Order: structure tokens, then sequence, then C-alpha cells
């Protein structure tokens, strides 16, 4: 059966503005397993990006966490792009702190 | 740097034939995939954003199709306005290379 | 709309500046990239801004002749070229960028740039 992938977006550490963090975006409960995962600033795919093993559960189905080095700011920019068999086109989650 | 080879060159057809236009990235770059018109005494204008979604205004008629490294660009039913050039456009990693680019033209 | 500067004839090795203003939205919203198309060939992307930031990123060959610029504070992006050539004559866009789409949605007319 296939599902539609959830997507969580968040920091490491608490945000603080002008602090080095870690934006992580996590990608769990989808299948079949072919995903794209991106982590985004102004919809610009961000390049210095790793990502964990692509691992499985009975339970959980696939799963996948994907996080690159940030440094918060003011303004709303950070998100995540993730794109799947189940969607129609690229699904975009932006960073929020206070979510 | 990632190489968009852009293919046909050039390419002739009728009004209300179909033509597919192609471009391979020289390494996978997802679906991070534009295409661009542009007509003469133009700029470029965006038709095709994330590989397959048409940009607003984009009529039916154009369709974009690929993932990975193969894209496809497919023109339905061609009026005059549309024997014009298109360019593909790779925004996985910087520099945002082209493609060689496609000019439609009329039997 | 994104209002480009008027076109330019100048000597060969002189040296240019483009400017690139939007109506509508501020400079610090968005990136600026900026292509290169020479007469009846293809196009060519230069580099691109975020104002906000002060980020340039160039391709590698267009880093000894093209600095890109911005001036916040007239919300305008400004494209240098330097000791111009006959390779140098082309029209220069500049585009706006559009984060929902991954791509440069509108363009603007571009400058025309000769070198007699």
């Amino acid at each position: 059966i296939q599902r539609t992938p959830k997507i969580q977006v968040y920091s490491r550490h608490p945000a603080e503005n002008g602090k080095s963090n870690f934006l992580n975006c996590y990608v769990s409960g989808f299948h079949p397993s072919d995903i794209e995962v991106d982590l985004l600033k102004n919809g610009e795919r961000i390049e210095k990006v790793e990502h964990s093993d692509l691992s499985f559960s009975k339970d959980w189905s696939f799963y996948l966490l994907y996080y690159t080095e940030f440094t918060p700011t003011e303004k709303d920019e950070y998100a995540c792009r993730v794109n799947h068999v189940t969607l129609s086109q690229p699904k975009i989650v932006k960073w929020d702190r206070d979510m | 740097d990632i190489q968009m080879t852009q293919s046909p060159a050039s390419q002739s057809a009728s009004l209300g034939e179909s033509v597919t236009i192609t471009c391979l990235a020289s390494q996978t770059i997802g679906t991070w995939l534009a295409w661009y018109q542009q007509k003469p005494g133009k700029s470029p204008q965006l038709l095709i954003y994330a590989a397959t979604s048409l940009a607003d205004g984009v009529p039916s008629r154009f369709s974009g199709s690929g993932s990975g490294t193969k894209f496809s660009l497919k023109i339905r039913t061609l009026q005059a306005e549309d024997f014009v050039s298109y360019y593909c456009q790779q925004l996985y990693s910087k520099p945002y290379t082209f493609g060689g680019g496609t000019k439609l033209e009329i039997k | 709309q994104l209002q480009q500067s008027g076109a330019e004839l100048v000597k060969p090795g002189a040296s240019v500046k483009l400017s690139c203003t939007p109506s509508g939205f501020n400079v610090k919203d968005t990136y600026i990239h900026w292509v290169k198309q020479r007469p009846k060939q293809g196009l060519e992307w230069i580099g691109r801004i975020d104002p906000s930031d002060g980020d340039i990123k160039y391709d590698p060959k267009f880093q000894g002749k093209a600095t890109i610029t911005a001036d916040t504070s007239s919300n305008t992006v400004s494209l240098q070229l330097s000791s111009l050539t006959s390779e140098d004559t082309a029209v220069y866009y500049c585009a706006r960028w559009f984060g929902d789409y991954g791509a440069m949605n509108y363009w603007g007319q571009g400058t025309s740039v000769t070198v007699s």
C-alpha cells in the first residue's frame, strides 16, 4: 500500500539568530522507497547536505533524515523539499521554530 | 560543473504536429530542472518548473517529464507562436547551467 | 516587473555597469540572477546574488569579467563588466527567483551591450 511521506522540519538545538545550528528534515512513513529530499534556502537547493541511511521498519515503512549546518536569521527562509510518487509535484515544508 | 546536452539543436515541423525536446544531465539532478521559452524580441519565459509543473498561463499543450538525468519537453498541437527557442536549465548545483537550446522552425 | 538600464555602446577594453531595479518588491526578498545571450546564440548563466545577506555565486568562467553588486538602499542589483572585448557583445538579462518554483519566473527586458 502506497503511503505519502510524513515530513518534519526542525533544528537540532533551539534556534538563536546568528548562531550555528543544524537544520533537520525527517521524512518517514512513505512507500515505495524512491524519494527526493532537499533542504532549501528561499527555494534554492542547499548543496552541503548530509543524510542518514535509508532505513525501513514494518511499522514505520521507510524513513530517512537529511540535515545541513545553517545559521538561523530573523527572516523566514529555510524549508524542506520532498518529492514522491504519491505527490503530483514536489512538496515544500517551511521551517518554523515556534512549531 | 553539470553539463546539459539539449537535443535536437534544430527541428522543423508543421502546424498541428507534435515535437519532443530532450535534455540530458551529466549527473543526476533529481527534478531540479526548468524549461524556458524565448520568442523573438522577448526575454526567456518560464514554462516548466520541477521538471513537470506548468507555470501560470502556460497552455496545457506543453508537457514536462523526466527525473534524474533524462528530461523531456512535449509540445502538442503546434501553432505559429510556438516555433521559437527553448532552453532547459538545471537548478541542482551551481553554476545553474543552461542547455544548448532548440529552435523550432516551420515546414 | 524588472526594469533594466538602457543599451550600452562602448569601446573595447572599457568598463560598463548594468542596473536591474525591481518594481513591486524589494531586492532583499529573493535571488537576482544574471544571464548572458550573444547575438543569435544560446543562454549563459553568469551568477546570482542574495541581496539580503550579500551571498554571490558565479559561473567560474565569468569571475574575471563580471562583478555583481547590490545597493539595497536603492533597491537595485548591478552587473559590472570590465575590460570589454568583442566576445562580451550580448544582451544581459536579470532574472527574479521564485522559491516555490525552484526557477526564475520573471525576467527583465535585458540590457544590450555592444562592443565596437
